[PDB]
């Protein structure tokens, strides 16, 4: 399971 | 008998050509079993593995959604990039991330992962306590002081100890047939003449799961690494793998020499020795 | 940064003159992932030739299996020519079937 973790840089 | 879980995205800027191109994969040890392409027709994450073809609707639109976020964060994250090292819109360039997690044979957790390339070379990581952050360089710094003030360790940690290891016991009961099987690799030697002086012997290791074997070269029972060759593990392109191992031999003592195979699927240490 | 591949050309199974079978190369630990590899039969290009999805190791660098179904021959000559932008020229690595 891949999770949500769309962070910016 | 310990077991891994890794998601591997990759996105290239293409400048002209369109929108980056986005490549997500998911392996649990070394099989493969989703991937994403922002290149095909479905735009959905995709199965690659027999076993996970059983998960119901939410699941693949929570990993589409997930997924294809990711590549979306990575096209803003091509351009931000482009800011901090000041460089031009002419130029192709790669981000690439890891994030998994390590259960031992017990199934408890073992480690968590997240790490990002710029270019490949390490741009920003997670240290193995899960709570603080190695950036390479001033640019990844701009990247750590965010990522410290939106507290992004404390979520990731979160996923990692619980989600992450839940999910791949889960995946190793539901495809426990392909991923805890330990298929033995069938062994053989070949002989080829060098000169009438000297011969190769060739030691082969084929259909075998996991990847991880040792192959060893031994003259009389003592360790051999002077004229020998070993290549590297390679899939077989059916969920297996093979290796090889030579050494060049005097002609006549070819059975002076033994080659030692060592894998999970063998109850003991299988040894070779030429006719 | 900038990574030469490797590259191995082999079979799936032990090669028997008249049996399918599926002919491989493996390129790995390349930088950066753009790619041209070709599967050559008597010095010509095979055009059905799938490839897995790219995926990288460790340090970051690629790995690809470029791979096609064929029935080897005693005549039949085989062999995987790579382009990667590390290379001075297209490398060709033939196929031997005891390799
Ligand atoms: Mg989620
Ligand atoms: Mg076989
Ligand atoms: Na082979």
């Amino acid at each position: 399971y891949f999770p949500l973790q769309s962070y910016g840089f | 008998g310990s077991h891994s879980m890794r998601y591997f995205t990759t996105s290239v800027s293409r400048p002209g050509r369109g929108e980056p191109r986005f490549i997500a994969v998911g392996y649990v040890d070394d099989t493969q079993f989703v991937r994403f392409d922002s290149d095909a027709a479905s735009q959905r994450m995709e199965p690659r593995a027999p076993w996970i073809e059983q998960e119901g609707p939410e699941y693949w639109d929570l990993q589409t959604r997930n997924v294809k976020a990711q590549s979306q964060t990575d096209r803003a994250n091509l351009g931000t990039l482009r800011g901090y090292y000041n460089q031009s819109e002419a130029g192709s360039h790669t981000i690439q991330m890891m994030y998994g997690c390590d259960v031992g044979s017990d199934g408890r957790f073992l480690r968590g992962y997240r790490q990002d390339a710029y270019d490949g070379k390490d741009y920003i990581a997670l240290n193995e306590d899960l709570r603080s952050w190695t950036a390479a360089d001033m640019a990844a710094q701009i990247t750590q002081r965010k990522w410290e003030a939106a507290r992004v360790a404390e979520q990731l940690r979160a996923y990692l100890e619980g989600t992450c290891v839940e999910w791949l016991r889960r995946y190793l009961e539901n495809g426990k047939e392909t991923l805890q099987r330990t298929d033995a690799p069938k062994t053989h030697m070949t002989h080829h003449a060098v000169s009438d002086h000297e011969a190769t012997l060739r030691c082969w290791a084929l259909s075998f799961y996991p990847a991880e074997i040792t192959l060893t070269w031994q003259r009389d029972g003592e360790d051999q690494t002077q004229d020998t060759e070993l290549v590297e593990t390679r899939p077989a392109g059916d969920g297996t793998f093979q290796k090889w191992a030579s050494v060049v031999v005097p002609s006549g003592q070819e059975q002076r020499y033994t080659c030692h195979v060592q894998h999970e699927g063998l109850p003991k240490p299988l040894t070779l020795r030429w006719e | 940064i900038q990574r030469t591949p490797k590259i191995q050309v082999y079979s799936r199974h032990p090669a028997e003159n008249g049996k399918s079978n599926f002919l491989n190369c493996y390129v790995s630990g390349f930088h950066p992932s753009d790619i041209e590899v070709d599967l050559l039969k008597n010095g010509e290009r095979i055009e059905k030739v799938e490839h897995s999805d790219l995926s990288f190791s460790k340090d970051w660098s690629f790995y690809l299996l470029y791979y096609t179904e064929f029935t080897p021959t005693e005549k039949d000559e085989y062999a995987c020519r790579v382009n990667h932008v590390t290379l001075s020229q297209p490398k060709i690595v033939k196929w031997d079937r005891d390799m």
